[PDB]
């Protein structure tokens, strides 16, 4: 179902806060983003690791140089956080992802995994910034 | 601070003359000929422009942002 | 009265702001 | 869901300062910040 899948989808507007929050390699690793390839076609790639680009690009008022190790089944390459689409998982893209995962041999993540993963986002949103994260943030 | 909108004493709008006043002074009109040329006859209107201290130009030196 | 509707600041994207493509650059 | 927006005294940047939080601008770290204007109805007579 592409509806439950949209609960583990990180729109560009929300991640602007998490661009600097630590534990980043632990919350996003397991979510699915709608990255752009390019004409209006899209592929559901998998957030595997947290990489950094040498290209510092301004993402609205905030600015970022980090990359994202995304991969659509077998085709993996570097990606920047500007090309991700706020569009939800459509049906044709959902089936295309299903065919890219059944063609690669990767197991489909069990629904219970998604249900336990979506709450990580809301608990990270409501995290009290009481520790020394503000100082590393400002640096 | 800023120029009063009306001459307190009589009522003539003097709040549209300050930048004109200063521009005429920059044409090097003498200080009473600037007032004669703006059209301030009564000494009550003239003391609105002569006496006015335009402090808002100093208040605008302070930045809220940028 | 003095109130504000919506009450949901996080993701009112209102589509969006012209998402740039990867294969366009 | 109102996070209590403050305005950095130096940066003039807006800052979200909920309870139990240190006052620092997340831009500068500056320690002084001012509340933004009210949202209520401010009506004057022009008297
Ligand atoms: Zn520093
Ligand atoms: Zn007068």
């Amino acid at each position: 179902l592409p509806e439950e899948l949209n609960r583990v989808r990180l729109s560009r507007h929300k991640l602007e806060r998490w661009c600097h929050m630590p534990f980043f390699a632990k919350t996003v690793t397991g979510c699915f983003v709608r990255i752009g390839i390019g004409k209006p076609v899209y592929r559901v790639a998998e957030i595997t690791g947290v990489v950094e680009t040498a290209k510092v690009y301004q993402l609205g008022g905030t600015r970022t140089n980090k990359g994202l190790q995304l991969r659509h089944g077998n085709d993996q390459r570097v990606f920047r956080l500007e090309f991700v689409s706020n569009q939800e998982f459509t049906e044709s893209e959902f089936m295309k992802w299903k065919e890219a995962m059944f063609s690669a041999g990767m197991q489909l993540p069990t629904l219970d995994e998604i249900n336990k993963k979506e709450l990580s986002i809301k608990e990270a949103l409501n995290y009290k910034f009481n520790d020394q994260d503000i100082e590393e943030i400002v640096k | 601070m800023i120029i009063p909108v009306r001459c307190f004493t009589c009522g003539k709008i003097v709040g549209n003359k300050w930048e004109a006043y200063l521009g005429l002074l920059q044409a090097e009109y003498t200080e009473g000929d600037a007032l004669d040329a703006l059209g301030l006859k009564r000494y009550c209107c003239r003391r609105m422009l002569l006496a006015h201290v335009d402090l808002i130009e100093k208040l605008l030196n302070y930045a809220p942002l940028e | 009265g003095s109130r504000r509707p919506g009450g949901m600041t996080s993701t009112y994207g209102r589509y969006g702001s012209q998402t740039p493509m990867y294969g366009s650059g | 869901q109102q996070p209590m927006i403050y305005i950095c005294g130096e940066c003039h940047t807006e800052n979200e300062i909920k309870s139990r939080d240190p006052i620092r601008c997340r831009e500068c770290g500056y320690r002084i910040m001012y509340k933004k204007r009210t949202k209520r109805l401010v009506v004057f007579d022009a008297r």
